[PDB]
């Protein structure tokens, strides 16, 4: 049970997407995507990506879904069958996938997937006095020069484009 | 045994928040040439207990909520994020010693605006929603300088580890190389917690909550106030740590954090409120340009002095 | 260049301090003599293992023991 | 392959079909689009952390930033729609049939 | 494919260095100075063979040379060493900087009774050279023969015969 | 719009397309498409009316969906190949998803459903950019992934694009939708010869860009967006009727004009590969495109529709519009077939 | 594991306090209240300026996300390139702020 | 003050890293015998 925990989080992750892909309301959709971002962050944390998971909190949830809920709260003036039907449809599809891959230890929807817990695929060594993920992100400034140029230029152009298309003139 | 440690974290947080209300009313009393509460308890010490018993037996205000679920979740999220901002705080040892405690705190404080936003939309008042949008925009505005000032200071630390930030400040307080970052940090954390002179929620969002849940929002806000003062203390006024006697560090950072919380109480009894555009002007046109300039200075400065801190 | 600078320091001192601190941050690492020592300390921090070489017969400058005289020295780092 | 990749891909396809079957709102569409981006973040992250390919650890951050900027653009588009009709309904966007 | 060949359990039996990490870190610099040679033989064997099964006996020499390092501490300087690794052992990050007088007593006692000198800052990270008698691996990756490349272009470049030959274009 | 900001935004569009063309990493391909979309959005909203905002919303939704499918194809490529080279794809699922994503970016059928909408909603210059410059980067990626493109998929997309872009323009009186359905048909023509000889793909792309730029430049010179407004040209500018005549007779693939050049060469590279049914059906379906080109030439050049009285005022003002490269493009889009073996410069 | 226990404990304490706040004064049998705002019933007017400060937050927070690996990036061996790209990112954040200034984007929430 | 103390901290970091480097041959030999032990145990249990 605890050796399958990432898998269990991933199941919640799929459930969370059916929490908003059925689209109940964009505010309940925002709440479902927040819970989905939290559990997917936990999945990232359990392979050792602490910095990437805290980017999911700080930038995806605390940065961007804040703006989604903010913009949504400035619309949809405050006060379904298809929503609940599609929700239970996606839920039953996902639990049939769970039941198949747990009774067969093998499944094939589009790709073949193993049924054991995903702890098996890990590495058995140490990385010394660094996180390899942290040093690969620190490499953005020495090795990642062209990437920083094009990303900063796209963000500057993004500021310019947002100011152009919202002015109305 | 770890559960006992979690309880000895979270219950004294609630007690210190309970008596911070008394310290606020007393310190604002004596700064206003009057007294604070001194009748209900001996030297007023039973005033928060009386007030908590008063609020929990007051009639529920019974609003017509837009969403019941978010009306329940906004105090839950506010209290949960108010309590989880304490677990990486090194005093001198944190509850959860993690490699990225600074970034964890910045993330869990970035998540705090959803409580304001959900409480504003879950009320049926459009006025409460406008106030919630103003408070959310204010908080997410000052989180920008929180992140950049915090990054610029941690360029002298070497890591996002909060426990390394005590080792960083064993020869000098970090306010001496970084007092402009310190003063903009201090005003920005004053603007995070909707605290005066940045309290436009009291100047003419959770007004539809009953006395119980409004008291829970209030105590989550004061837990954030005590926590950000402790985080500012660890971040700029790092105390001496003897590893064989940790209580020296604990007494020292407690005295400094109490002085800094009294400094919040001393700011709120000294200044009038900003207008909303005036603190937007304060962020985007005063704090953020100096914050970016000092971020360039604290990037280029350990390289030009050969003072790059260690990674580990 | 003189009246303009006093005018912008009288009206907008936050922006003058901003551009002054940013200008020092740009130009001063190119003029500092201690910028080289940052490079020399960061390349002297041994994150990995110093994987030794097979002594083929002609390596006069590679030591056989860490306490041998030949090899890279960090007396500049101790002394400074 | 690994079992968590099944769930992250199936989450991407769930948010795909949510983004490919609108109900009424453009905001719910953008929510499904950013769910797709989130699932791509998780999946690229689990690959790069799996294989210990160090230099690609900066890759999903980039995949965040651009696409989050993309989201900002879409939100502004939605606002211009909501500055014409009063709602963000996708059935009001049919002036280009003729 | 083939069967992987693992060594037997008799090949893995060795007198294990059963000391704690603070005992290792307290005795680390003198271990890196005094147990240099079979350690570097082993690590050169380990980065050249790229296979731990080919590096076992050298590792035994490591596990032989480490123990003679500690017995020679235990025969002469067990008390200042114990006082030093206890103070190293107290710390959570195991700081050397908290434990300088115990290090001074241990280094004084080792320099007197055993003549060992602690390595200066920058020495144990030097890239050294190892004189071995084992042969260099001619194929440490077990790589097969690479495919032969495509033939190059060569010779002088004559013009196109009768132009482009596109249906009727004479040039 | 500020002209400096317009120059920076057009350079950012060109920069994103160049970053797609010159990069060897898949993340930089995705970054080039993101930069290209993010910069082309204000070019569509230049005149600020609800049709431009609706068109930009539809364009954003389709290109965002295509970019997400592109990044999913890239991520599955990293699964099954462990690396990031912009080359062949090491999974047919990633190959299918990337071919779908690029088909959505090009507007190939049945993902064509945004091209006649958005081109109608935006000005003629932004539609010129959308139908000429925005075809460059996905065709570059399709040029570089063709050892893994499934044959039946690309040929299905090609014939479906040719047939749907042929039957689209027969019902159209709006010129921008005519150019949009012409775009869908010609992109089907480009991707049909893709796996056989991509040099003819490049030749078809260059000749199509020349002819489309000629037609949009004539539309901007005459300020006409409908067939019935284009019919007023003979009473105002009689030379422009001759120019739209020869350019629309070129775009239908009529010899001796240059627009006969690509499709003939496409047939010339498909009968070598023993495909005889498919270029025959494609050539017969191109007669639909030529039919509505002939409809436009009948309305504009070969007859004289009645004009109004106010046209007599416009006789007294010459064209002050910068008709950039219009003689050069008009000559190149008509009289280039005797230089047909020049195509070897694209090899 | 200790962190998951801590998060579960904090969520459980918060939910317990919220349940006591929403259900202890419900047991009061006070009275039924008959017939339980500056705007009466008008719709919420959309403010363009609130959306502008939110998107400006989002874009500058993305630039912050680029700036966040700098305490690790100062440890590199390619320090001239690192210093150039760090000053270039903070400079592009400042150029974003200056363009937000001079095209009247920071107005009435300055 | 931060110049002097971060330089001292870099020297202390290099000292700790060379303590690690002096320990890495023994830890590598024990790690090799550890994984070969576990693989031989898995091999014999697979055979039975
Ligand atoms: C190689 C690739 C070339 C790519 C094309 C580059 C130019 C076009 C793009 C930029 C543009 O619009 O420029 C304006 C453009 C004119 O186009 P326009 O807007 O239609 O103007 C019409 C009249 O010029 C209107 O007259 P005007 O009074 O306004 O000005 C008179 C003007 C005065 O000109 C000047 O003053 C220019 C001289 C100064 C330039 C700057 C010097 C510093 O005269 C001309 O420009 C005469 C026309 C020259 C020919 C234009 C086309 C060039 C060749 C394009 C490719 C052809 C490929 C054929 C292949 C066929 C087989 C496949 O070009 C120029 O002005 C410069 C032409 C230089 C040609 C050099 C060719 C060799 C280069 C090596
Ligand atoms: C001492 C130092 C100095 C030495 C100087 C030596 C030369 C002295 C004389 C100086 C002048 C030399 C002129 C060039 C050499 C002769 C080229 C030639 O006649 O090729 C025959 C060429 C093939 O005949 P051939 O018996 O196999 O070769 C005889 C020579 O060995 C041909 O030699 P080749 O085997 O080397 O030819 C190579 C190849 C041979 O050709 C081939 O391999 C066959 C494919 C050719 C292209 C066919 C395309 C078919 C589809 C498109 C149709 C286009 C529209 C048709 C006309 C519409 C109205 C303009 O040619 C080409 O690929 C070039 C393309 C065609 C252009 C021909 C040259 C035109 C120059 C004047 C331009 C003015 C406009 C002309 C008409 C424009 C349309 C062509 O004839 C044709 O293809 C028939 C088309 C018309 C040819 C143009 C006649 C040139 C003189 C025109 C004067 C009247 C202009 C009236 C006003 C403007 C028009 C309204
Ligand atoms: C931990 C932080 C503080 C928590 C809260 C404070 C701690 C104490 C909690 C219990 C206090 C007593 C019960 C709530 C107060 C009730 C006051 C009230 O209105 O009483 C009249 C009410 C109703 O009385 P009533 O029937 O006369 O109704 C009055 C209204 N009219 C006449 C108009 C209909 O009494 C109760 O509801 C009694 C509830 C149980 C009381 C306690 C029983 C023993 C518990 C041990
Ligand atoms: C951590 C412990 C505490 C830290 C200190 C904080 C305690 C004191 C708190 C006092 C009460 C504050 C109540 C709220 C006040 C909010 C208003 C306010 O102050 O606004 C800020 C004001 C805002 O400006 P303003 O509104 O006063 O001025 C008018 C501005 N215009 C013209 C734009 C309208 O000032 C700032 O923004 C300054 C921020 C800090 C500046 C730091 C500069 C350091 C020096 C740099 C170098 C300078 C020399 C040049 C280069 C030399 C190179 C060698
Ligand atoms: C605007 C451009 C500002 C940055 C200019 C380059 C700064 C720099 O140091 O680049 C060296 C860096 C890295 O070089 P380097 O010096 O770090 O190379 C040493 C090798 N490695 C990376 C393995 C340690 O970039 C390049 O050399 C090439 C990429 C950028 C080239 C210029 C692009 C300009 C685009 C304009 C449009
Ligand atoms: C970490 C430390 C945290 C500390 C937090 C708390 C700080 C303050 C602590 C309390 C200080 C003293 C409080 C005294 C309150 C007044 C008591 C009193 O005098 O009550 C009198 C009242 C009537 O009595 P009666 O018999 O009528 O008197 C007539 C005499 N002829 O009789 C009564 O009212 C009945 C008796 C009531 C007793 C209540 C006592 C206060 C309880 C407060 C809760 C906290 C307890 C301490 C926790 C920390 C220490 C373990
Ligand atoms: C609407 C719903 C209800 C709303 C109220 C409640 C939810 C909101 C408030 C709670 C937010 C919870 C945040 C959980 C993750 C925080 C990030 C984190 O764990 O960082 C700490 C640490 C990284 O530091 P590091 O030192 O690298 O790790 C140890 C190894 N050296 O990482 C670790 O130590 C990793 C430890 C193992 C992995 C832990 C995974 C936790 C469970 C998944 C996430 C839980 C929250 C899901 C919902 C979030 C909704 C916002
Ligand atoms: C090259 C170094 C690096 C430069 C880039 C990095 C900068 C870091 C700081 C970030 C700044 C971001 C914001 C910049 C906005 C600039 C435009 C601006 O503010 O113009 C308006 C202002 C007058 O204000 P106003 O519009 O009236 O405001 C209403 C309230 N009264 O107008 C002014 O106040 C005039 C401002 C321009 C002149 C400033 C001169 C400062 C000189 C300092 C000494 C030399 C420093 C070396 C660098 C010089 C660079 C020019
Ligand atoms: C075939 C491919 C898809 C396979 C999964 C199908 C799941 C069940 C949904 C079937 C369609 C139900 C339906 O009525 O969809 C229409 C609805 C939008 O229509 P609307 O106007 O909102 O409602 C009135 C109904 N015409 O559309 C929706 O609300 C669609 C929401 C889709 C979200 C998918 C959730 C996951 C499904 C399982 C995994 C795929
Ligand atoms: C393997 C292939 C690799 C790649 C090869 C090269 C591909 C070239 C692709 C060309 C794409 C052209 C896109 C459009 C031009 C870009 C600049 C632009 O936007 O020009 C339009 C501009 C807008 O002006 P505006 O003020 O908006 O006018 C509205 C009316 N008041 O101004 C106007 O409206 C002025 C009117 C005339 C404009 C004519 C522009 C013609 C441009 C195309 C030339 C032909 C292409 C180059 C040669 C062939 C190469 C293949
Ligand atoms: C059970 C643990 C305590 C629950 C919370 C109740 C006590 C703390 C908040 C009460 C409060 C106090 C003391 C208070 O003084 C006050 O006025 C400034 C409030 O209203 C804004 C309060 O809400």
């Amino acid at each position: 049970m605890m050796t399958y925990i990432v898998f269990i989080l991933s199941i919640i992750f799929v459930m969370g997407f059916v929490g908003f892909s059925s689209k109940p309301s964009p505010i309940y959709g925002g709440l479902g995507l927040i819970v989905s971002g939290g559990v997917g962050c936990g999945i990232v944390l359990n392979f050792g990506g602490s910095f990437l998971g805290l980017m999911v909190f700080l930038i995806y949830l605390g940065g961007m879904m804040v703006v989604f809920g903010y913009t949504t709260a400035m619309a949809t003036e405050q006060y379904n069958k298809v929503v609940l039907g599609t929700f239970i449809t996606g839920l039953l599809m996902e639990f049939l996938m769970v039941y198949y891959v747990l009774k067969d230890k093998e499944v094939e929807i589009v790709f073949k997937f193993n049924g054991m817990g995903d702890w098996v695929i890990y590495d058995t060594g140490d990385s010394g006095f660094f996180s390899e993920e942290a040093m690969g992100i620190a490499a953005l400034y020495s090795y990642g020069t062209w990437l920083v140029i094009v990303t900063g230029w796209s963000l500057l152009i993004g500021v310019v484009v947002i100011m152009e298309i919202t002015r109305g003139n | 045994m770890f559960m006992i440690n979690v309880l000895t974290l979270i219950i004294p947080i609630l007690l210190a928040v309970a008596f911070l209300t008394l310290v606020e009313r007393k310190v604002l009393g004596y700064m206003q040439f009057r007294k604070g509460p001194n009748v209900v308890g001996p030297y007023g010490l039973l005033q928060p207990i009386a007030d908590a018993i008063k609020l929990f037996i007051k009639e529920p205000l019974r609003p017509a909520t837009s969403s019941i679920s978010m009306f329940i979740l906004a105090p839950i999220l506010a209290l949960t994020l108010a309590l989880t901002m304490w677990i990486p705080l090194p005093m001198p040892y944190p509850l959860i010693n993690m490699n990225l405690g600074v970034l964890f705190m910045l993330a869990m404080s970035s998540l705090a605006v959803y409580s304001i936003l959900w409480s504003g939309w879950a009320s049926n008042s459009k006025y409460a929603l406008i106030g919630a949008l103003r408070a959310v925009a204010q908080t997410i505005s000052y989180e920008v300088t929180l992140a950049i000032i915090l990054l610029s200071v941690l360029l002298m630390n070497g890591s996002f580890t909060l426990s390394t930030l005590i080792i960083t400040q064993e020869q000098v307080w970090l306010i001496f190389p970084a007092w402009p970052l310190a003063m903009m940090w201090f005003i920005s954390t004053l603007a995070e917690t909707n605290r005066a002179p940045f309290d436009l929620t009291e100047g003419e969002f959770n007004v539809e909550y009953a006395a119980g849940p409004f008291a829970l929002f209030f105590m989550a806000e004061y837990a954030n106030i005590i926590m950000m003062n402790i985080f500012t203390t660890t971040l700029f006024l790092g105390a001496f740590h003897n590893p064989y006697m940790p209580e020296l560090y604990t007494i020292n950072f407690t005295i400094k954090s109490l002085l800094l919380s009294i400094t919040f109480l001393w700011i709120r009894a000294s200044y009038p409120r900003f207008r909303y555009d005036q603190l937007m002007h304060l962020l985007w046109k005063n704090f953020l340009p100096l914050t970016l300039a000092l971020c360039m200075w604290h990037v280029s400065l350990p390289i030009l002095l050969s003072s790059i801190p260690p990674q580990t | 260049v003189a009246a303009f600078l006093k005018n912008v320091w009288a009206k907008e001192p936050v922006l003058v301090a901003s551009f002054a601190i940013a200008g020092l941050a740009v130009i001063l690492p190119t003029l500092s003599p201690y910028t080289k020592y940052s490079l020399m300390i960061n390349r002297a921090t041994p994150y990995n293992y110093p994987v030794p070489l097979r002594d083929d017969g002609n390596m006069p400058d590679v030591p056989s023991h860490p306490q041998d005289p030949q090899g890279p020295s960090l007396e500049w780092l101790k002394r400074l | 392959m690994s079992l968590v990749y099944m769930n992250i891909m199936m989450a991407f396809t769930v948010s795909l079909t949510g983004l490919l079957m609108y109900r009424s709102h453009l905001m719910s569409s953008l929510l499904c689009l950013e769910g797709m981006m989130l699932s791509l973040f998780i999946l690229a992250t689990l690959m790069i952390l799996n294989s210990h390919f160090t230099l690609a650890s900066m890759m999903p951050i980039i995949l965040l930033v651009f696409a989050a900027c993309e989201a900002a653009l879409g939100l502004s588009l939605l606002v211009m729609v909501s500055n014409t009709y009063g709602t963000d309904y996708v059935q009001n966007l049919n002036l280009l049939q003729c | 494919p083939g069967i992987v060949e693992l060594p037997s359990l008799e090949d893995l039996k060795v007198q294990e260095v059963k000391v704690s990490s603070s005992v290792l870190k307290a005795a680390a610099h003198h271990y890196g100075a005094q147990c240099d040679k079979p350690n570097k033989e082993f690590m050169l064997c380990r980065w050249e063979e790229k296979d731990p099964r080919r590096c076992l006996e050298e590792g035994k020499l490591v596990n032989q040379c480490a123990l003679e390092f500690f017995r020679q501490i235990k025969r002469h300087c067990a008390e200042p060493f114990t006082e030093y690794w206890t103070c190293i052992d107290y710390s959570g990050l195991q700081l050397f900087r908290r434990c300088r007088k115990e290090q001074a007593q241990f280094d004084k006692c080792v320099l007197d009774k055993l003549g060992w000198v602690r390595p200066d800052l920058g020495e144990l990270s030097k890239v050294t050279k190892v004189k071995t008698d084992r042969p260099l691996p001619e194929n440490p990756y077990h790589s097969r023969a690479r495919p032969e490349p495509n033939p190059e272009v060569e010779g002088d470049l004559k013009p196109a015969r009768h132009g482009s030959r596109l249906f009727f274009w004479t040039m | 719009m500020n002209p400096i900001i317009l120059i920076i935004i057009l350079m950012t569009v060109m920069l994103g397309t160049i970053i797609v063309m010159i990069s060897t990493h898949w993340l930089l391909i995705w970054i080039g498409f993101e930069m290209n979309m993010l910069a082309i959005i204000p070019i569509m909203m230049k005149k600020h009316n609800p049709r431009a905002t609706e068109a930009s919303t539809k364009y954003f939704l389709t290109q965002s969906t295509a970019s997400m499918l592109l990044m999913m194809a890239i991520i599955i490529n990293l699964m099954f190949s462990g690396q990031w080279t912009v080359m062949k794809l090491f999974n047919p699922m990633a190959s299918m998803l990337m071919t779908m994503a690029l088909a959505m970016k090009l507007g190939m059928a049945p993902f064509h459903f945004w091209v006649p909408e958005v081109t109608q909603g935006i000005p003629l210059s932004s539609g010129l950019i959308l139908l000429t410059w925005q075809k460059l980067a996905p065709m570059s990626v399709l040029y570089q992934i063709l050892p893994s493109i499934n044959l039946d998929l690309i040929l299905t997309l090609s014939i479906l694009s040719i047939t749907i872009g042929g039957w689209g323009g027969l019902n159209q009186t709006q010129l921008r939708k005519i150019m949009a359905y012409s775009s869908i048909a010609h992109m089907g023509w480009m991707t049909a010869v893709l796996l056989y000889n991509p040099t003819m793909t490049l030749l078809n792309l260059i000749i199509y860009i020349i002819m489309t730029s000629t037609m949009f430049t004539l539309f901007m010179a005459n300020s006409t967006t409908t067939t019935l407004s284009l019919s007023h040209t003979w009473n105002k500018a009689p030379i422009m009727t001759i120019l739209v005549l020869i350019t629309l007779l070129s775009m239908g693939g009529l010899p001796p004009l240059s627009g006969f050049m690509p499709k003939w060469m496409i047939i010339q590279e498909m009968t070598k590969n023993d495909s005889i049914i498919l270029p025959t059906l494609m050539a017969i379906t191109a007669l639909l495109n030529l039919y509505f080109y002939m409809r436009l030439t009948y309305s504009t050049a070969l007859t004289m529709f009645p004009s109004t009285n106010n046209m007599k005022m416009k006789w007294q003002f010459p064209t002050t519009k910068r008709m950039t490269l219009l003689p050069t493009m008009t000559v190149l889009s008509t009289m280039l077939l005797p230089l047909t073996p020049i195509l070897s410069i694209l090899e | 594991m200790n962190l998951m226990i801590t998060l579960l404990t904090n969520f459980t304490l918060a939910t317990l306090l919220v349940t006591i706040a929403f259900w202890l004064p419900q047991l009061n049998v006070y009275s039924e209240k008959t017939s339980p705002d500056p705007m009466g019933s008008a719709r919420l007017p959309f403010s363009m300026k609130f959306f502008l400060v939110a998107i400006t937050f989002l874009l500058f927070d993305l630039e912050i996300a680029l700036l966040l690996p700098l305490p690790w990036a100062s440890q590199t061996t390619n320090l001239n390139t690192m210093l150039t790209m760090a000053l270039l990112l903070i400079f592009l954040l400042a150029v974003s702020l200056a363009y937000e200034w001079t095209q009247k984007g920071l107005e009435w929430t300055e | 003050s931060m110049m002097r103390w971060n330089r001292e901290r870099r020297r202390l970091q290099i000292e700790d890293f060379e303590a690690r480097i002096a320990l890495m041959p023994l830890l590598q030999a024990e790690k090799d015998r550890r994984v070969l032990q576990m693989l031989r145990e898995n091999l014999e249990e697979e055979a039975t």
